[PDB]
Order: structure tokens, then C-alpha cells, then sequence
């Protein structure tokens, strides 16, 4: 695989960049937040007498 | 159910076309086995993944045969050439050829992918229907090389009759060695200007570019839609 | 709506830019990928054409017929710079003879597939009733496309190899050499 790669160093880069682009078209669309989700769902039953 | 019938439709006349060019039933019975073989797995597929049945998943069936009979042929057509240009038997002649194309295959679903993935990620609505075909493409491109790999060589070499080294079906008698002694000989014909051309070239550039300027042309000039307005044999009248 | 509209443009471009780094990969070239790439058009012509000549438009199922005419092409193209390509390297033959000889190797194949699919969708271009709006849609880009994809690529192939070879190359030949 290495031995592959070493004889085919364009193979090698198109790899590497194919991934990249991937990367950043991901960049694009993700959400950005300060955490995801962490507190647990919480469910009110409000009522007025 | 009339996308359906197209599809069998389509694979009599790939079957015909086959055969014009094959000569021998159990030859044309190759690319012709390998269609549905594929189709049906495909369906198996959009299963897998939570599709229905659609008009688009149908026409993606449609459209898929065009690269799935192409697998079938690049890979019997190239043991026959093999079986022709050497008189090797049938079982050592795919083996040699799978040797030499079964690399392309694997590569071109590949390539191919890069064409027809990206559609599916068009956004809203319109992604939406974009997205039944290139999954019904997509799959259907990645079981022929698969169906290349494994059914297509095995059937090439226990099916396919031993051709004898220079023989190129100019022999026969009727309409078939007429066709083969036409096409031979159209050949030369076709490799005779493809010389000249690259002879020549700079002006076929420039074909090129007129070719370029005409399609984009023609391109800013063709009206946009999205899915066309069929007749489904009701409408309605609004009385205000 | 507004949502917005056109990512056509966004989206083929990554798509060519795929396309050629897959094609790299393949031919462990930077250049010889074009010699590919530029059959793109040569079935795009005749989709425009039918689709400008029966009075159709630019819709979904002229766009998906259109992808599966340049994949076909685009598949034609490969397996003969990848016959061109192995006569050149492996056995040592020089440029011009291998296009040639290449390009006759596949010229039969290709006519096969062509035809194979341009009666295919035959029965789609000459539809009536139920659905054919769809049919006649999908059948007559990829009719027009395909013809026109067939006759021009099996000639032009050649010369984008060729002038590709030639323009990215580095003095040594083009004999004829070996080994
Ligand atoms: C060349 C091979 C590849 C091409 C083949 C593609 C075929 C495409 C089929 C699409 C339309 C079929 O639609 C589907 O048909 C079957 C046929 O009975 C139906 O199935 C129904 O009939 C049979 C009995 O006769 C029962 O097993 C089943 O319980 C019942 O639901 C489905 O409910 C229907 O939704
Ligand atoms: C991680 C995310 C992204 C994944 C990476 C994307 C992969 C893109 C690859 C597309 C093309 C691959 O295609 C592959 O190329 C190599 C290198 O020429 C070929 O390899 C074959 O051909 C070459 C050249 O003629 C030979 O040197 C080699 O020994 C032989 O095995 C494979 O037969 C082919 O299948
Ligand atoms: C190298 C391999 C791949 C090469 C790529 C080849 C593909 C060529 C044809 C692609 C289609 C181009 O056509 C383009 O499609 C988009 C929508 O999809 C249209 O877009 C237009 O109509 C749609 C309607 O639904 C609107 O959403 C959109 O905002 C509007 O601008 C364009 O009017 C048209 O110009
Ligand atoms: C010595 C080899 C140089 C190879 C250059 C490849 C550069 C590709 C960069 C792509 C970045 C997205
Ligand atoms: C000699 C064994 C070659 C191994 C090649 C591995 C290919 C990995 C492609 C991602
Ligand atoms: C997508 C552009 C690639 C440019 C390649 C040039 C190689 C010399
Ligand atoms: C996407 C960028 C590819 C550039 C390759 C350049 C090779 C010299
Ligand atoms: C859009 C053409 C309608 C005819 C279909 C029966």
C-alpha cells in the first residue's frame, strides 16, 4: 500500500484531496453551536385553579 | 407500468442488437442475462435504503441500462477480440481479458460516481427528486461491476464458442458474413481517416470550438422547466 | 423560493473537478485526464439539438438523460486512452500508432452500445398515452445526445489524445520507441 502509493504519488495526492473538498463543502453546512445537546428533555404539565 | 414495459421492451432490442453483432444465441444471451440480473438487484437495493417505486427510480431503471449493458459488452466483447486475435480457448481468453479490463471497470464506476452523486445533493424540493435517480444510478453502476466481476467471465467461458485465431466471421455464408465483411472492412475505413485527421488536427480544434460556442448556444436558448404536465385522464372546473 | 435558486453551477463544477481528479488517479497523469474530459460536450450538442428540435425544455428529465449520455461517453473515451495509453507503455509503441490502433479496438464495442441503447430508448421518443410526456422527455435527449456523442467521439477521442500527449510532454519521442 505505501510500496502502491510510492510508485503513484498522483493517485497518492488526488486521495488526500479528495477528502479535503469533502471537508470543506462540510464546513459549509454544518451547524455551529456552543455544545450540542447535553441537558436532558424536560416535559411541563401546567394547570390553574 | 408503461415505464415497465419499456424496460422489457429495451431488452429485446438489446438482445437484437446482440445477436447482429454476436451471431451466436448463447453470445448475446451474456449482456442480455447480466440486465435484469442487475435491474432486480437494484431493486433489492432502493429496499435496502427506504425508496419506493416512482416514476423517477423507473426512469433511473431506464437510464441504468445503458451503463449496465455497456459493462456487459466491454467485458464479452473484449474476450472475443482476444479470442480472435490469438485463437486462445474461451476459459483462457476472459481470463486474460478480465486480466486487462477488470482494473477499468472498477475505476470508470468511479469516476462515473462523480457524476452522478453530486446530484444528490441538490437542496428543498427539487433535491428531493434529484436524488431518486442518482441512487437508482449509483447502485445500479456498483452492482454491474459487480455483476462484471463475478456472473459475466464465469458465463463468457462456459458459454461463449472458441473463435479461431484471424477469423472475423467473414466465412459465413448469408447475411452475417455480409455484415462481418462490411464492418471489417468499414474499419479500415475508420482507422484510414483517423490517420488522416491526425495528420491534420489544428482545424478539427477548431470543429471543436464551433461545436463548444453551438451548445452553448443552444444551451442559454432552451427554456427551463422542472417535470412536465402529463394528461392523467381527470381534471377539474371551478365555478366561482 | 428564497430560499434561493441555481446551485446547478456549484454542483458540476465539484462534479468536474471529481471527475478529473478520479481520471489523475486513473492514468496517474495530471494531463491526460482532458483527453477525457473533452468529450463532454460532443453529447450535449445533440441532447440540445433533439430537445431545441421537438420543442422541449431544460427539465429534470433532460438533465438526468444528459448525465447518462457524458457518462457513457466519458466511459468510451477512458477505455480507449487506456488502450493508447498501455500500447504506449507496456508494449512500446509509439504515439500515433497507438491512438490507432487503439481506437480501432474499440471502435466495434462502442458501436454496439450505441445502438443497443439508441433503439432502446426508442419506444420512449415515440410514446403516447399514459406518461408520455415523461417518456418522450427522457428518450429524445438522450437519442439526439447519444447519436451525436457516437459519431463525433469516435473521431474526436483521437485528436484530444494526441494534442494532449503532445502538449504535456517532455522531449522523448514521439517515435516509435521501445523498450
Ligand atoms: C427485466 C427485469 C427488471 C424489471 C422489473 C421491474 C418491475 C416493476 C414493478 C413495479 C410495479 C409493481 O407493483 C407491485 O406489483 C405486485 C404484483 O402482484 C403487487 O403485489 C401484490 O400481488 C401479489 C399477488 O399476485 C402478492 O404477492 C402481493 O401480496 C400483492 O401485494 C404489489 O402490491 C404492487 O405494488
Ligand atoms: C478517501 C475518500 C476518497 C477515495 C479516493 C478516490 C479514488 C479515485 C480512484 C479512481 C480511479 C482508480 O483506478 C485505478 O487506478 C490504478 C492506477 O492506474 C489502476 O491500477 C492498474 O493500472 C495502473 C496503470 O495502468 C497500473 O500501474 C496498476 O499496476 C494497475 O493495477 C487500477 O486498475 C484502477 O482501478
Ligand atoms: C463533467 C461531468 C459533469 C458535467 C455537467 C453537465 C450537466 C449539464 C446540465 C445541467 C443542468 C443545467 O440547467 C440548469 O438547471 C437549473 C436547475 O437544476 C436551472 O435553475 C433554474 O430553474 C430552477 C427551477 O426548478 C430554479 O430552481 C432555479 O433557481 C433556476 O435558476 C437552470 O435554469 C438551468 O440552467
Ligand atoms: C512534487 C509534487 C507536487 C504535487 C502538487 C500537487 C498539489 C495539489 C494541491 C491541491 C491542494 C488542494
Ligand atoms: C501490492 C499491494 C497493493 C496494495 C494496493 C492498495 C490499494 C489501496 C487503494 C486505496
Ligand atoms: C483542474 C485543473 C487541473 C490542472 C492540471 C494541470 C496539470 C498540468
Ligand atoms: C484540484 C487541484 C489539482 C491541481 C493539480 C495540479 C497538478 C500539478
Ligand atoms: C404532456 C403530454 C401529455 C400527453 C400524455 C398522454
Amino acid at each position: 500500500m505505501p510500496n502502491f502509493f510510492i510508485d503513484r504519488p498522483i493517485f497518492a495526492w488526488v486521495i488526500a484531496i479528495i477528502i479535503m473538498l469533502a471537508g470543506g463543502l462540510a464546513i459549509l453546512k454544518l451547524p455551529v453551536a456552543q455544545y450540542p445537546t447535553i441537558a436532558p428533555p424536560a416535559v411541563t404539565i401546567s394547570a390553574s385553579y | 407500468h408503461e415505464v415497465v414495459k419499456t424496460l422489457v421492451e429495451a431488452i429485446i432490442l438489446v438482445f437484437l442488437v446482440m445477436y447482429l453483432f454476436l451471431q451466436n444465441f448463447r453470445a448475446t444471451l451474456i449482456p442480455t442475462i447480466a440486465v435484469p440480473v442487475v435491474l432486480l438487484g437494484t431493486f433489492a437495493v432502493l429496499a435496502a435504503f427506504g425508496f419506493s417505486i416512482n416514476t423517477l427510480t423507473m426512469f433511473g431503471m431506464v437510464l441504468a441500462i445503458g451503463l449496465l449493458v455497456d459493462d456487459a459488452i466491454v467485458v464479452v466483447e473484449n474476450v472475443e477480440r482476444v479470442m480472435a486475435e490469438e485463437g486462445l480457448p474461451p476459459k483462457e481468453a476472459t481470463r486474460k481479458s478480465m486480466g486487462q479490463i477488470q482494473g477499468a471497470l472498477v475505476g470508470i464506476a468511479m469516476v462515473l460516481s462523480a457524476v452522478f452523486v453530486p446530484m444528490a445533493f441538490f437542496g428543498g424540493s427539487t433535491g428531493a427528486i434529484y436524488r431518486q435517480f442518482s441512487i437508482t444510478i449509483v447502485s445500479a453502476m456498483a452492482l454491474s461491476v459487480l455483476v462484471a466481476l463475478i456472473l459475466t467471465p464465469a458465463l463468457c467461458a462456459t458459454m461463449l464458442k472458441p473463435i479461431a485465431k484471424g477469423d472475423h466471421g467473414e466465412g459465413k455464408k448469408g447475411f452475417f458474413g455480409w455484415f462481418n465483411r462490411m464492418f471489417e472492412k468499414s474499419t479500415h475505413h475508420y482507422t484510414d481517416s483517423v490517420g488522416g485527421i491526425l495528420r491534420s488536427t489544428g482545424r478539427y480544434l477548431v470543429l471543436y470550438l464551433i461545436i463548444v460556442v453551438g451548445m452553448a448556444y443552444l444551451f442559454v436558448r432552451l427554456p427551463s422547466s422542472f417535470l412536465p404536465d402529463e394528461d392523467q385522464g381527470v381534471f377539474m372546473t371551478m365555478v366561482q | 423560493e428564497r430560499l434561493s435558486g441555481n446551485q446547478a453551477p456549484s454542483l458540476y463544477a465539484i462534479s468536474l473537478i471529481v471527475v478529473f481528479l478520479c481520471l489523475a488517479a486513473l492514468y496517474e497523469s495530471w494531463s491526460i485526464p482532458f483527453s477525457v474530459m473533452l468529450v463532454v460536450p460532443l453529447g450535449v450538442i445533440g441532447a440540445l439539438l433533439a430537445a431545441t428540435f421537438r420543442g422541449l425544455t431544460n427539465d429534470v428529465y433532460f438533465q438526468v438523460g444528459l448525465l447518462t449520455t457524458i457518462g457513457l461517453s466519458a466511459k468510451n473515451a477512458i477505455l480507449i486512452v487506456e488502450f493508447a495509453k498501455d500500447l504506449m507503455d507496456k508494449e512500446g509503441k509509439g504515439l500515433i500508432e497507438a491512438t490507432l490502433d487503439a481506437v480501432r479496438m474499440r471502435l466495434r464495442p462502442i458501436l454496439m452500445t450505441s445502438l443497443a441503447f439508441i433503439l432502446g430508448v426508442m419506444p420512449l421518443v415515440i410514446s403516447t398515452g399514459a406518461g408520455s410526456g415523461a417518456q418522450n422527455a427522457v428518450g429524445t435527449g438522450v437519442m439526439g445526445g447519444m447519436v451525436t456523442a457516437t459519431v463525433l467521439a469516435i473521431f474526436f477521442v483521437p485528436v484530444f489524445f494526441v494534442v494532449v500527449r503532445r502538449r504535456f510532454s517532455r522531449k522523448n519521442e514521439d517515435i516509435e520507441h521501445s523498450h
